[PDB]
């Protein structure tokens, strides 16, 4: 188990900004049907890696443009979020992405007021 | 001399809009009188050459009925909206944007601005879909999308855009649409102020009957649950839905107004009463 | 074969590159829209001239649109020397046919085809002022063209639409006039500088004999088409085609053909080659 | 009790950008002093519903612009900012919103060095 | 210990934009190697104190811009992620900063499908 | 009644589209500024004017206030057919009274009414070039306009700021000159290509006799007042008031007017009505 | 022949700032000296002509003292800044906009440059608050906003701003602001790289009283604990604190440097060791 124990987790995955397209799409074949996205800046800089962005080289402390993907699910469907993200965003080449899995306390949807499962559910996941 | 020092006093009225864009929906009683009529266009220049982004949006039922029973095809209504088949279709287009639009553009160039009149077709402004109640309405559509990126050189040149609610789907098929919903959608578009309908009442009223129980300002919460509980009933409630559905989507006042007005619109403006309700976000 | 197909594309390249950048003004008329795959035909040709680099304007007619309907509606119809007698009633089906059927039917058919047009008739932008004709007390509310006001079409051709153009306008008091839509497309193209002029039509282009379809003129001068009035060997609705020719071409406008749109793709046989698709009017 | 037990937590809620003056207004008048917002794209898609932007249809896989607020905030106080940006965002259409709860384990003040309590404590809450 | 017990927390950091730059080569220095940044708007409205932004005032309400910063790190080395921002953003004025952390229950690695330990770890980080 | 007054603001329509995008030169004279009252009921009669789509552009003079202030240091004062004698110390005096109370408080009463001024000299952005008059023996460091460069103005206009314009300048060695306000308000006016000069004064516009404020002239030609010059009937600070219209009327400005600044909304009087609110002088 | 190999030697100085915006505030003995002051205008010019993009800042005090003596309001100072009523406020707005400012412009032109003379007021540059000893001061300002707006296309014309520290607040009434906090609050505005001060002394000293205990570099930090320890005193903590104000906004660099050194602007941009002392991010 996901070792801070939760009834929802948040998938938040930092991949290639021309990926998004494709891994929404195969998110939304499995029923994940809630995601946020946002524009930002990285560097995930191992050992003596360069990575290639824009036919340029990208050493160390220099940033590279990225994308942001926010999903909350239950925590059974937190896997298969994980493996859809990885098959969608892979290219094999240094700099494809970091994935993080944070706790999620509670979700409320704005427009009803549903509170916790009613509003995490979205009607037709299966 | 008067008239000057009463335009001296319209000056922060005339600033707090400027550079603003407002949505009107043209229709009603407002159509079917000429004295009416030429009030709104004097209005809608006044609003242009002071500074406003005005947007003409307008319907036509009149003049399609009396078409239809001239070739013997008489309208069909269902709650308000005409049962429209491939040939109805074709006549609609054809009042519509060759005889309403045309004779709205004409009448503004005559008074001393310049319009272009548009409908959803040209510039692919707008895209259609089957409407709900489509089996038994035909050819009527909601707005799948608005492309606004034609009005906004003809805006920057300072002609006055005038809109027929026609469109198509993305075969090709005509659609016809209310003209109500394109105003309000065309505002959500373009981020506008303001949307502003002309009906044949004084607005929204608290009891059906009276027009002295005219309510002046009201929220989406408010008009809501004047719906749930009956208040307004009839044509009025596809209105404020479209009023509400804009809103929502960023358009910061919605308002209904009394076409039966002379200058309506300008009351509407250029006063703190307004000429009807005033919905807010 | 595949490899012989692509050397045929490679092969009009020389005639894409020789117009590229030009301003053509080409006439749809009325009595060349006699089909639904035609009507998507035309489009498709005059689309592929976007495309491949020139800047093509469209003008279109619709006589024939407006009869049928004039007919259903039990009104006379009327024609002198190819111009519409025009009485109030007629000018109000004038403006609903032209401008609500055909310029939204061609609207919307260029949208189908991966390009985006824009309708416009006379009074939109204050393209074109009207102005009556003399013979008023014959013809009724038919115009004149007194002013052409190009400025709305150049945000809409910078922003890649294809402007589609009925030839309905005001005079400066707000009277509507029902222009013929040879006179609008000549004098279009003679504001907007154009290099040609193109007008399709139900026929091979101007014939010698009305009656026999193989007496085509090829080409021929302003001299020649004068005396083809003069003589009566130009009659109807060719009188205006003819004298739109003559008019565009004295302002300016290098080159006017009159060719059949019933012809599958004559457009481009008309501008992709050296022989053309009907009648060439040069000065 | 919220589920991962903590002494703080960040209510982050993804709503209409029109509304988050209003929002932000309403949250200043309860004593909620620090707030975050940043531009993202997403999509919400419910069984077969339909979604309105810019007077435009939006179903499934395609993205609508948003507003991602984040608040961070002692646990007695975690209701009160749910219920105002529900009174404050809420349109009652398709759209208005979804609002996660995150566990925070500590707070830190940059100018001062202010760690927990201290540094969630602005000097005017009431 | 962090109340909420995790093998991963990520740092938050909203700052100055301008201080980016060298927040980034301080902590380049001693290992963090992997960082996510982003604009962000926000106000930290204490008492009556106004924050000079631009040349400009900013009290309550009024959002400024900043950039948030975004560190994910084994739990051992979150304060020296803390310290080392502290030192490179902090300037003394109003409206230096405020840093949040949260825990993070998995670790991806979306070229190698590494988890956890593996995934975090970057090969030049002493 | 709200049903009256609404359509009173229409009846303006004619009136505010008639010079719809035309520049106009307001100059707002110091003798007219006599009340904090009438000095924001100008510049609400100039936004006005801004925000209805005219495009003002405010000169601005300072005599009284001038005065002023030599009293209170001490320092005489004297005028010769409307001009100021000026030496050194009062050339320091007239620059620091007109650009530091009267530009920045006309350009503060503008920001303060919902638009956004920009307040400059002749100095600034070299917007005026002067030259020393003829008889400086007499007259000492009064100036004539030598060169307007009006571009320092086209980014600030493009932008919607109203610029309001002092009348001091440097020549091209640095000294500085004191040009009379009516001078400078007809070179510019004549520079812009202006469609009207109005000159706002604390008479109601040119009188045939100076004692009786009855004998308006309501308008007049070049030949007209060159001989009320000549005659005598025009003195001391009308003389370059009147000098100002005859200058900039004949480098092709349309109109100049000399209208009553202390009668509330004069400027709105004399554009938006037949009638006009004093004296219009054309060619 | 030396002056042209020594002009190719500072091509590397004049390349590095090339593009970048400079804020210089011009005061004190460089302002009472003819001498030094066309050498400021020089600096300026060359500044210009060679790739920066400079923005002259001015105070006046001694011109304003003299006038206010003369016309028997004497000046009155409390802690460096001068106590303005209604009156004051007046004289202060006629010589720093009216005498001062317009020389400055006049001198810039005259150098074969051309420059654009503003105040506070001008284009809404700046809006001021009452200071927080205004019970004390009356009519003396800290800047609530700025809006450099008008600014961009001046300098996109090539024009030199030349700025007047005067302003008004959102109510019309006319403020006086330290001309250190104006020059300081508008670097922040413009993302400027550097803020330069002209003093009466060598910059920041180790000692108060010997001069030859100069700082030439030093951080936030370090001035801040100077402050604190006492090391710094009197006119000189309301300089330091405006540098700390806007490097902390952004600015890159805040120099305080030695007016009355000839050339002193280009010494410190054209040379390592500088004018004074650097004060950095
Ligand atoms: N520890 C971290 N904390 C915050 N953000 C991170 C972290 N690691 C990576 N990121 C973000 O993920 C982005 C891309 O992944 P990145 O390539 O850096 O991972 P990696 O561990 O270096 O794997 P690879 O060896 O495949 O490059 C980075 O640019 C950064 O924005
Ligand atoms: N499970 C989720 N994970 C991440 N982001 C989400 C999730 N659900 C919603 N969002 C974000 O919230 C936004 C708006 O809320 P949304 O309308 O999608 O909620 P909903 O559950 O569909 O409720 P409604 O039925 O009112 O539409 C989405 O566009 C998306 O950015
Ligand atoms: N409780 C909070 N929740 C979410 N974001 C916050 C919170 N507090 C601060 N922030 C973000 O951090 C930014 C800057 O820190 P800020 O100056 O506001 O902290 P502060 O507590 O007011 O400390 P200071 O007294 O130094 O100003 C804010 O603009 C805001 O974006
Ligand atoms: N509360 C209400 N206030 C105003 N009108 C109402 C209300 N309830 C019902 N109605 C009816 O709804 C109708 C809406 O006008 P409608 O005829 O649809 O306008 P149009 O013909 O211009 O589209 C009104 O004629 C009115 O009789
Ligand atoms: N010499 C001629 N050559 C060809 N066509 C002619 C000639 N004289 C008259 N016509 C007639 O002119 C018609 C074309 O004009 P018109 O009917 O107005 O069609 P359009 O819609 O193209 O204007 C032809 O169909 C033909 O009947
Ligand atoms: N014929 C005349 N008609 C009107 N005013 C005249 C005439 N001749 C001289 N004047 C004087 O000229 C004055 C206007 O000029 P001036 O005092 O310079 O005021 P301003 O500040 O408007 O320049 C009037 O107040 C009046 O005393
Ligand atoms: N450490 C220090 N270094 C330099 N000057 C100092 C220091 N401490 C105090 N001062 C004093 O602060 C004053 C600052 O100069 P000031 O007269 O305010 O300049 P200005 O008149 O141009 O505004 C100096 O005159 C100096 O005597
Ligand atoms: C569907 C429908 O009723 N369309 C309308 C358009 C006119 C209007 O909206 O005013 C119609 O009358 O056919
Ligand atoms: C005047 C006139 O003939 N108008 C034409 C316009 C249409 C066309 O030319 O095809 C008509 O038929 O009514
Ligand atoms: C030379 C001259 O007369 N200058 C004027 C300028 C001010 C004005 O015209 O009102 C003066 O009074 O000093
Ligand atoms: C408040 C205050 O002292 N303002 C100054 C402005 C001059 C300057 O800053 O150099 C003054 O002397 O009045
Ligand atoms: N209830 C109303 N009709 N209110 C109208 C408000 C009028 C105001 N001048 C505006 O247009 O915004
Ligand atoms: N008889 C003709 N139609 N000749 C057409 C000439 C063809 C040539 N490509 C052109 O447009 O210029
Ligand atoms: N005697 C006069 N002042 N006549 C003024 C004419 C008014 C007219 N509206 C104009 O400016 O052109
Ligand atoms: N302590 C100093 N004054 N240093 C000045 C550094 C000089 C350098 N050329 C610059 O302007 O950035
Ligand atoms: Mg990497
Ligand atoms: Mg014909
Ligand atoms: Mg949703
Ligand atoms: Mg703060
Ligand atoms: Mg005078």
């Amino acid at each position: 188990d996901y070792i801070p124990d939760s009834k929802f987790y948040k998938v938040e995955a930092i991949v290639r900004p021309w990926r998004i397209q494709q891994v929404s799409s195969a998110l939304l074949k499995i029923g994940i049907r809630g995601v946020t996205v946002s524009d930002v800046r990285g560097f995930g800089a191992q050992g003596g890696s360069t990575e290639r962005h824009g036919g340029s080289e990208f050493s160390e402390d220099k940033f590279v443009a990225k994308v942001k993907m926010e999903i909350v699910v239950k925590k059974d469907q937190v896997e298969s979020v994980i493996n859809t993200i990885i098959e969608g965003a892979r290219t094999g080449e240094i700099g494809d992405g970091k994935i993080f899995v944070l706790p999620v306390s509670d979700v409320i949807r704005v427009r009803t007021g549903e509170r916790g499962e009613k509003a995490e559910k979205m009607t037709g996941d299966m | 001399d008067y008239r000057v020092e009463i335009l001296s006093e319209s000056l922060p009225f005339i600033q707090k809009f400027r550079g603003k864009t407002i949505v009107v929906k043209y229709g009603g009683a407002a159509m079917t009188s000429p004295e009416l009529k030429s009030s709104v266009v004097s209005d809608l220049v006044l609003l242009a050459c002071v500074g406003l982004r005005p947007i003409l949006v307008h319907g036509g039922g009149p003049d399609i009925n009396r078409y239809l029973k001239q070739l013997n095809i008489p309208a069909e209504f269902r709650d308000g909206l005409r049962v429209t088949d491939a040939t109805t279709m074709e006549i609609v287009s054809m009042v519509l944007v060759g005889k309403v639009n045309k004779n709205l553009v004409s009448l503004i160039n005559a008074a001393g601005a310049t319009a272009v009149g548009l409908s959803g077709h040209d510039g692919r402004l707008l895209t259609a879909r089957p409407v709900p109640n489509s089996a038994q309405l035909g050819f009527v559509g909601e707005v799948a999308r608005v492309d606004p990126s034609v009005l906004r050189p003809l805006v920057d040149y300072g002609y006055i855009p005038v809109i027929a609610s026609v469109a198509a789907d993305d075969s090709g098929q005509a659609y016809n649409i209310n003209a109500d919903t394109v105003a309000g959608e065309l505002a959500a578009a373009l981020g506008a102020e303001k949307l502003i309908l002309l009906t044949d009442v004084a607005g929204i009223l608290e009891n059906k009957e009276d027009p002295s129980s005219l309510i002046k300002e009201i929220d989406i919460k408010g008009v809501k649950k004047m719906i749930e509980d009956g208040k307004v009933a009839g044509g009025m409630i596809p209105k404020v839905k479209c009023c509400i559905r804009s809103l929502a989507q960023g358009v910061k006042t919605a308002s209904i107004i009394d076409g039966r007005r002379q200058h309506s619109l300008l009351h509407e403006i250029m006063s703190d009463e307004g000429a009807g309700t005033m919905i807010t976000g």
